[PDB]
DNA sequence: AGTTGGCCGCAGTGTTATCACTCATGGTTATGGCAGCACTGCATAATTCTCTTACTGT
């Protein structure tokens, strides 16, 4: 995969990002989004934890 | 767009969409990419500080 | 060639009404000289003049053939040979034509450095050895860490030199000073860099974001150069020298709980022998940078899948997890520690 | 008595002038072969997966 590191949704916290819902990145988790082929964008302020996610995502895909 | 239509595409950046025909210094080729990269997507904008830092500064409080 | 005294004297004597003839005679210089260096801009007292032939310039091509391709640097050898060719001279010349060509050997001065407060920090490993602790051989391994301006001195004993295990050393030695140094010098290892890219290094990509995430810029001294990093290779003859000479122990929570007893009793409390102060002084001095509330996680992370019935085996272990769990895939978070957590999208899993 | 070299005689080759024959090009008509399209099979190359090896420093 070439990732920069492994990560997962475990060490992600929430209550730091309260902005967006928790519940949407759970789906996500489910994969739903493989077979829709739709497109997962992240986008925020450097620092934010986008990597992060993304990454989660990716290692739950694989 | 070979990618379009057949596989998901997970993208992460600060930077605002508007912002992309600045990047790649093209504005219709900005705006083609960005037609196709958001027809099937879900976007999650996060709105808040750098966590290293800020959080642990605003916390320790 | 009237050296500078000699012309900024003409000149200044020749502007102040002196008249020029006298001038030449009070100077010793012949008056077209003088006359000469009058009009003109600066004292002119160098003359550059370019190489020239040799007597061992037709042999020096076989000379450095024979040193480059040969291995020859015996002074004797190449003269002996170079005689017959015809050469005629003496061995001096030859000695210094080949002595740039020889190896520098390592000098013995050293030079001194004291880093600011709260800037510097440094790490290493000591292998310790092989032993039978409750009937089973490890390789076990200390790690140290100093601190440059106030000298502590924190240490841990490991079975594995592990990134992981590196990295949560790295946090045990930043909770016990209190804070992140601005600066962390290792040496060329492979948990923080994967060679030297022409000259520059190359970062670990994990590691960098360890770094990163803990703001701590790393650094490293060199290859096969262990002096930059005086500190802590000293503070690791001391441990080894002063706690691991005849204490004894069958665990590493033993060992452990023991060396840093003797750390906070003797080895942070005993003056430097050139600070000449109690390193608890100076570590009050120091001013670190704050900790994460969060560490980094540094446990192993696989990826496993559940039998059929539901019986989840991770290396030589097993658990019982309910049926909704069975046949699909699953973390396991392993601990340095020993602490196993499964996970399951997320969720937790109350593995039994 | 045999072999080789030299001399003599015979035959072959070169140049110039002349003669004869063959080949090439153009126009018209007829025939054959090759090329194009569609479908199927095989082989080779490229790609993917798994395991092992290599390099540098402590
Ligand atoms: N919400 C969060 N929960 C836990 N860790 C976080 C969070 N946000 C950021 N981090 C930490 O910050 C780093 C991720 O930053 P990242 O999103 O990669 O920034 P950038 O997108 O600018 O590269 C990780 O080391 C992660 O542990
Ligand atoms: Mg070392």
């Amino acid at each position: 995969s070439k990732l920069p590191y492994r990560k997962t949704i475990d060490t992600f916290d929430f209550t730091a990002q309260p902005s967006v819902d928790e519940r949407r990145i759970r789906e996500l988790l489910t994969l739903s989004f493989i077979d829709r082929k739709e497109n997962i964008l992240f986008l925020g302020p450097p620092g934010i934890g986008k990597t992060h996610l993304a990454i989660s995502i990716g290692m739950e895909a694989i | 767009a070979r990618r379009y239509e057949h596989a998901p595409i997970i993208l992460t950046s600060n930077k605002s969409f508007g912002e992309w025909g600045e990047i790649v210094g093209d504005s219709v080729l900005a705006t083609a990419m960005l037609d196709r990269l958001l027809h099937h997507s879900i976007i999650f904008n996060l709105k808040g500080e750098s966590y290293r830092l800020r959080e642990k500064r605003l916390q320790e409080e | 060639m009237i050296t500078r005294g000699e012309f900024f004297m003409i000149k200044e004597m020749y502007e102040r009404g002196m008249s020029i003839s006298d001038i030449a005679r009070e100077l010793g210089i012949d008056r077209k000289t003088v006359r000469k260096y009058i009009h003109s801009p600066n004292p002119p007292s160098k003359s550059k003049r370019k190489q020239r032939k040799s007597k061992l310039d037709p042999f020096k091509p076989y000379l450095q053939k024979r040193m480059l391709e040969d291995g020859v640097f015996n002074s004797e050898k190449l003269f002996f040979e170079i005689r017959q060719q015809g050469y005629t001279g003496g061995k001096t010349i030859l000695k210094d034509y080949m002595k740039p060509f020889r190896e520098t050997a390592k000098k013995k001065y050293t030079v001194r450095y004291e880093t600011l407060p709260g800037e510097q920090m440094q790490v290493d490993w000591k292998e310790v050895g092989e032993v039978v602790i409750e009937g089973k051989k490890v390789k076990l391994s200390l790690f140290v860490a100093t601190l440059g301006y106030s000298r502590m001195k924190y240490a841990v004993f490991t079975t594995s030199q592990d990134q992981e295990h590196l990295m949560e050393c790295l946090i045990q030695s930043f909770k016990y000073f209190g804070g992140v140094p601005k600066k962390v010098l290792f040496d060329n290892m492979k948990t923080v860099t994967d060679g030297r890219e022409q000259g520059v290094v190359k970062w670990n990509q994990r590691f960098s974001e360890f770094a990163s995430y803990y703001g701590f810029i790393p650094k490293v001294c060199r290859p096969y150069r262990a002096q930059t990093k005086g500190k802590v290779e000293r503070a690791i003859q001391y441990i080894m020298d002063h706690f691991y000479v005849g204490t004894a122990f069958e665990s590493i929570e033993e060992l452990n709980f023991l060396l840093h007893r003797w750390l906070d009793q003797v080895a942070n409390r005993k003056p430097n022998a050139t600070t000449g102060i109690s390193p608890q002084e100076r570590w009050a001095e120091e001013s670190l940078k704050p900790l994460p509330l969060k560490d980094y996680d540094t446990s192993y992370l696989s990826y496993r899948k559940v039998h059929w019935d539901g019986s989840f085996s991770y290396k030589g272990e097993q658990w019982l997890l309910s049926a909704e769990y069975a046949g699909k895939e699953i973390l396991v978070k392993e601990r340095l520690n020993g602490d196993i957590r499964l996970y399951f999208r997320g969720e937790e899993i109350s593995h039994v």
